[PDB]
RNA sequence: GGUGAAAUUCUUGGAUUUAUUGAAGACUAACAACUGCGAAAGCAUUCGCCAAGGAUGUUUUCAUUAAUCAGGAACGAAAGUUAGGGGAUCGAAGACGAUCAGAUACCGUCGUAGUCUUAACCAUAAACUAUGCCGAUUAGGGAUCGGACGGCGUUUAUUUUUGA
């Protein structure tokens, strides 16, 4: 789960909403990056392979 | 309206004067950067346009700062004098000398003056080029 | 004809030294071919201190003097009169100018 | 420049400002450094929300009423506010700009080191330290330089010392070590066998992460 | 350091290379030290240590690959495990 | 007996497609048909099968790699930093 | 903001200034010097790993195995070229603002290639000590870096030897 992860790690095949089974980065040689968290009212900001 | 105190104790502020080689900013606030108290610049003091960075403009600005400040109920100030810094000159502008001393002439208490010019440690390349301003 | 025996740079035994920016024009000059000036100047003049002293925050004290180090290229240096041309024999003399301790 | 501004762009906001008192932590003597400004408490905007994230710059000489330690200035962050009083605790240290430049001088050797540290209880904060070479009374040599191999030795012991006494501490007792300069004196007496190493000091302290709030401990140390 | 001690052994003492031969030697009960490479199949790794514990003979996990172990024994081929039948004048068995 | 002087593997294309494209495809073609040493068994018996799949002819293990190389510089940097990042974060 | 002085540009959708936190890339100020190392170009933050080198010491070892080199070969600042990554700051070309009779410039605000790095090319510089390499002799001095030797003292060390 993307909340149990420190900032800076690259991941792939991220779920846009919990349960949709993977939607975000899933092509050959691409990834997304986490930047920062928000423990209160839990929400996370990410950067996409397009900017 | 403004809260009072007993006669023996007084109250402190800090002024942040910004004196470059082209203008001088007089700007007083509380012991913070929050809650601006007063701020007047040379451009509303002179009209010749040749003195905007002169000590003459500085004293005129500092006077009306001191006047309006005393009614708000401040009596003493800390001073923060800063030049451009960084890749700049690090030498305080000419107006700065006049403004700080002129505060004693207005009788406002002065306490704990200091300089906070930002000095780099191995900074980037600096404006001008390889041959500098060639005039 | 050589004008200086040290070529005016004072570097013998190395390839080069990394340059530095002239504190007046921002020109680039090698670190050894530069006029360097150390300065220990007070915050303000003595005249200001008396006004400063009367409204003393704590007891009787002096605001600490500042310390500076300036570096000049040679062309700007002798336009601001930090140094000036000497004579044919006076050139080869590397002693600091003597300071009078009594000033007449 | 009145003629300028050809394209162009209730008064007196002060009517809604309020002064509040600020208080200081336990070990220091005086716990009143001045007043602070804020808009008056009203609907749509509370007053606690403006006081819950401020920090103040106060000189340690003022807080301790002793002019020997007149070259270190510290910063205090405000945490909780009761009626017209702000409770605070430590948020960092610093020297004065001018002093650091007077320490260094030509024909010497400067030695510097860095270390982060954390205690058993959660407190991440970093310590800085400096030292200088010392001349000898009957010296004629004009340089007073050490050798590289010797220079590396100094740091390893210097680094080791800071960690050893800062491992098992709390915030209060570590500050009780900073104010009498226990670190500087201990470094000198430990490095004397190899080289003098005069003028030891800790420049400043800055914190990186903090544990949970624990209002109990704040009110336990503060305000008695 | 470990490489130097091992180089001495192959000149003075005697040593046997390979998986089956060490297992036979270990089975006879006259081994004194076995070496295990880093990239060996985990099943062999766990099996080899189990025999050693039964026979009460020390085991040493070499840090290099099986290619490196071979070039340290002075041969021109890969090797995964080895057994020391007797040391020469060295002191490997000290620790 | 060198049979060429600069063309190399891209000699099958004759005089077609332009000089710069031939020279530029050589960089990937030469490293795609090569043979790399296995990591699990040690033998030098690893060859490419699909666009991103590699397999060892002797241990029968299969590994997902780059397009034209068993590994790519971007992936190697990420693994090292991530391993370093995790250890300090948990210490 | 900026200049000798103006002017572009930006602003109550709060400039500028203040405090806390985060990201990116470059660089290791002060100490730093008539001081060091390398064949030169060049090389300055800590620690770990890897290999290399001069001088010194030596009643160890081989025994002329040596010096300089036409053709031949390795390295070779900056700028420049070909593909990726990265692209904070400066900044060729270029657009605007001023000065000037003109100003395709010197002064100001931006800004592309480039300035960084990975894999390959190029082999020129006031690449300057304008001073080729090996060997012998020739005048006085005080400073300075590394090693060794001798000596009365001082300094502070679980000290004494040693360090200085
Ligand atoms: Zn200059
Ligand atoms: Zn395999």
């Amino acid at each position: 789960p993307l909340s149990s992860v420190p900032e800076g790690t690259v991941v792939s095949n991220v779920e846009e909403k919990p349960g949709d089974r993977g939607a975000l980065g899933r092509t050959s040689g691409n990834y997304v990056t986490v930047v920062g968290h928000n423990p209160d009212e839990g929400k996370t900001r990410i950067k996409l392979p397009s900017g | 309206l403004g809260p009072q105190v007993r006669e023996g104790e007084l109250v402190f502020g800090v002024a942040r004067i910004f004196a470059s080689f082209n203008d001088t900013f007089v700007h007083v606030t509380d012991l913070s950067g929050r809650e601006t108290i007063c701020r007047v610049t040379g451009g509303m003091k002179v009209k010749a346009d040749r003195d905007e960075s002169s000590p003459y403009a500085a004293m005129l600005a500092a006077q009306d700062v001191a006047a309006r400040c005393k009614e708000l109920g401040i009596t003493a100030l800390h001073i923060k004098i800063r030049a451009t810094g960084g890749n700049g000159t690090k030498t305080p502008g000419p107006g700065a000398q006049s403004a700080l001393r002129a505060l004693a002439r207005s009788g406002m208490k002065i306490g704990r003056i200091e300089d906070v010019t930002p000095t780099p440690s191995d900074s980037t390349r600096r404006k001008g080029g390889r041959r500098g301003r060639r005039l | 004809v050589k004008k200086r025996k040290n070529n005016g740079r004072n570097k013998k035994g190395r390839g080069h030294v990394k340059p530095i920016r002239c504190s007046n024009c921002a020109r680039c000059t090698p670190k050894d071919k530069a006029i360097k000036r150390f300065t220990i100047r007070n915050m303000v003049e003595s005249a200001a201190i008396r006004d400063i002293s009367d409204a003393s925050v704590f007891a009787e004290y002096t605001v600490p003097k500042m310390y500076l180090k300036l570096q000049y290229c040679v062309s700007c240096a002798i336009h601001g009169k930090i140094v000036r041309v000497r004579s044919r024999e006076g050139r080869r003399n590397r002693a600091p100018p003597p300071r009078v301790r009594y000033n007449k | 420049v009145g003629k300028n501004k050809r394209l162009s762009k209730v008064q007196d906001p002060f009517t809604r400002k309020d002064w509040y008192n600020i208080k200081a932590p336990a070990p220091f003597a005086v716990r009143d450094v001045g007043k602070t400004l804020v808009n008056r408490t009203t609907g749509l905007k509370n007053a606690n929300d403006a006081l819950k994230g401020r920090i103040f710059e106060v000189c340690l000489a003022d807080l301790q009423k002793d002019e020997d330690h007149a070259f270190r200035k510290i910063k205090l962050r405000v945490d909780e506010v009761q009626g017209k009083n702000c409770l605070t605790n430590f948020h960092g240290l610093d020297f004065t700009t001018d002093k650091l430049r007077s320490l260094v001088r030509k024909w010497q050797t400067l030695i510097e080191a860095n270390v982060t540290v954390t205690t058993t209880d959660h407190y991440l904060l970093r310590l800085f330290a400096i030292a200088f070479t010392k001349r000898r009374p009957n010296q004629i040599k004009k340089t007073t330089y050490a050798q590289s191999s010797q220079i590396r030795a100094i740091r390893r012991k210097m680094v080791e010392i800071i960690q050893r006494e800062a491992a098992s501490c709390t915030l209060h007792q570590l500050v009780s070590k900073l104010i009498p300069e226990v670190i500087g004196r201990e470094i000198e007496k430990a490095t004397q066998g190899i080289y003098p190493l005069q003028n030891v000091h800790i420049r400043k302290v800055k914190l990186l992460k903090q544990p949970k709030f624990d209002l109990g401990a704040l009110m336990a140390l503060h305000g008695e | 350091s470990i490489g130097a001690k091992l180089a001495l052994v192959i000149k003075s003492g005697k040593v046997v290379l390979g998986y089956r031969s060490t297992l036979k030697a270990l089975r006879s009960g006259k081994a004194k030290l076995i070496l295990i490479a880093a990239n060996t199949p985990p099943l062999r790794k766990s099996e080899l240590e189990y025999y050693s514990m039964m026979s009460k003979t020390p085991v040493h996990h070499y840090s290099g690959t099986n290619i490196e172990l071979g070039t340290a024994c002075g041969k021109l081929f890969r090797c995964s495990t080895m057994a020391i039948l007797d040391a020469g004048d060295s002191d490997i068995l000290a620790d | 007996s060198k049979r060429t002087k600069k063309v190399g593997i891209s000699g099958k294309y004759g005089t077609r497609y332009g000089a710069s494209l031939r020279k530029l495809v050589k960089k990937q073609e030469v490293t795609q048909h090569a043979r790399y040493t296995c990591t699990f068994c040690g033998k030098n018996s690893v060859r490419r099968t699909a666009v991103g799949i590699w397999s060892c002819k002797s241990c029968k293990k299969t590994m997902a790699g780059g397009a034209y190389t068993v590994s790519t510089p971007a992936a190697a940097a990420m693994r090292s930093t991530l391993r370093r990042l995790r250890e300090i974060t948990e210490a």
